């Protein structure tokens, strides 16, 4: 088990962690993490980006009182730290089945809006517009729902099982990916409000799916114990299927810098949650990390670096390319 | 069963033996049918029923029984529908797979033969 390259202390348990995938106009990479009753927004700078930094410079920028356990965080594309018009916008899902949109100027103006209408737990959410006006959410009510920033439901797709992950297509307009617990991944067009296509996993339950940003034909997921890769439009069947974890895989995320590298996490388990970093050319994980109990997995935008939340700590692994 | 071009007829008889070894038919019943084509029939002495199987003019399966002028219907299962209505929200693939693999929906032998 590799030790984490960097470790940052947190006030409480980290339930979710997400790097800002967008350019905020700052030299540092923005990071959001959700606790039991709060969301923290921080800036991270690494020695690999700036030779004036020894290891990791971690600065808390803002803390938002949430009052509920945060389960998912989505960054808005409008998020900017530019000194002329700073705007922080992100969405959260929590155990109360509500979405909260937070807006801040990083000064005194801190607003949040509550969106209601899911009848079950929300499992995942994303901003599903380049303009950052629309939010997609999925949950245990067997719905995928589309919301404006006004909290009005624009659209609703009835699922055949609980929606487990949702992702916007990185290049193609109007394409939403929805991963269902029974192994089906569906693609929806938000203009026509129609399902375009599905993929099926060989294993169940399907727990997380992500798009490869560097190769928009590739989808990766975790189902049962295994990680699964599809290459579109070649087949509805997996191209690759290999073991990820000895007992239940939970999260899958593609590296933002390398189309052959991805991370998986094991389920919040008695054997301390393993992070496994995989490279498609290798039959085994290139790195196996241990986090004592960790939830959330996110990749840095530029560096070959991933973060996992744990017990009062963030753990960072740099992958040698 | 007497097939005729305009109308079918069933007749039930009892065999009688006189003291002189002379046999005759005693006539028990006569039952008319519609223009349906008779495939098979049997009759039971426990229930005194005639069971009969036909095809109609559209070649659908018709079964009826009668105690030996009204035939009792059997509700035969229809064939699956020609068109499948697919909602604008349903993936066409899921809808067709559900129909095809539905219990009593289809027989493996047909699918294996098409492939």
């Amino acid at each position: 088990a590799s030790n984490a390259t960097y470790t940052v202390d947190c006030e409480d348990y980290v339930h979710v962690v997400e790097f800002n995938p967008f350019d905020s106009g700052e030299a540092g990479s923005l990071l959001a993490y959700g606790g039991i009753s709060y969301v923290v927004i921080a800036s991270c700078r690494f020695q690999e980006e700036d030779s004036t930094v020894e290891g990791i410079e971690f600065k808390t920028l803002k803390t938002f009182h949430h009052g509920e356990r945060v389960v998912a965080i989505a960054w808005s594309p409008e998020t900017r730290c530019d000194a002329l018009l700073p705007l922080l916008r992100f969405a959260t899902a929590a155990g109360d089945k509500k979405i909260r949109i937070f807006t801040s100027d990083f000064q005194d103006k801190n607003e949040y809006k509550v969106i209601e209408g899911h009848s079950g737990y929300i499992n995942d959410l994303v901003f599903c517009s380049p303009e950052g006006t629309d939010i997609a959410s999925v949950g245990d009510d067997h719905t995928c729902r589309i919301w404006d920033l006004d909290g009005k439901q624009i659209a609703m797709f009835i699922l055949r099982s609980p929606g487990m992950s949702v992702a916007w297509h990185p290049e193609g307009a109007f394409k939403l990916m929805v991963a269902e617990k029974t192994g089906t991944i569906r693609f929806y067009d938000l203009t026509t409000h129609q399902a375009i296509l599905s993929l099926e996993s060989v294993q169940v339950p399907l727990m997380s799916a992500d798009w490869c940003v560097r190769n928009t034909l590739r989808i990766g997921a975790v189902a049962g114990n295994d990680w699964i890769i599809w290459e579109m439009p070649r087949s509805s069947y997996p191209q690759d299927n290999k073991p990820a974890h000895a007992d239940r895989a939970r999260m899958f995320r593609w590296s933002k810098c390398n189309e052959n590298v991805f991370a998986t996490t094991g389920y919040p388990g008695k054997m301390k949650s393993q992070i496994a970093i995989h490279h498609l050319a290798h039959p085994q994980p290139i790195l196996i990390g241990t986090a004592p109990v960790g939830s959330g997995l996110s990749w840095h935008r530029r560096l070959p670096l991933c973060v996992v939340g744990g017990y009062r700590k963030l753990f960072f692994w740099l992958t040698e390319m | 069963y007497l097939h005729t071009p305009k109308q079918g007829q069933f007749c039930v008889f009892q065999l009688m033996c006189a003291e002189s070894n002379r046999y005759s038919l005693d006539h028990i019943s006569s039952i008319f049918t519609n223009q349906e084509t008779l495939i098979d029939f049997t009759f039971t002495l426990t229930s005194m029923d005639i069971w009969a199987l036909w095809l109609d003019d559209d070649n659908q399966t018709v079964v009826k029984h009668i105690n030996f002028g009204q035939w009792n219907p059997v509700f035969v299962n229809p064939l699956p529908e020609d068109d499948l209505a697919i909602s604008d929200e349903q993936e066409p693939q899921e809808a067709y797979l559900e129909c095809l693999f539905a219990p009593g929906r289809f027989t493996i032998a047909a699918v294996q033969k098409a492939i």
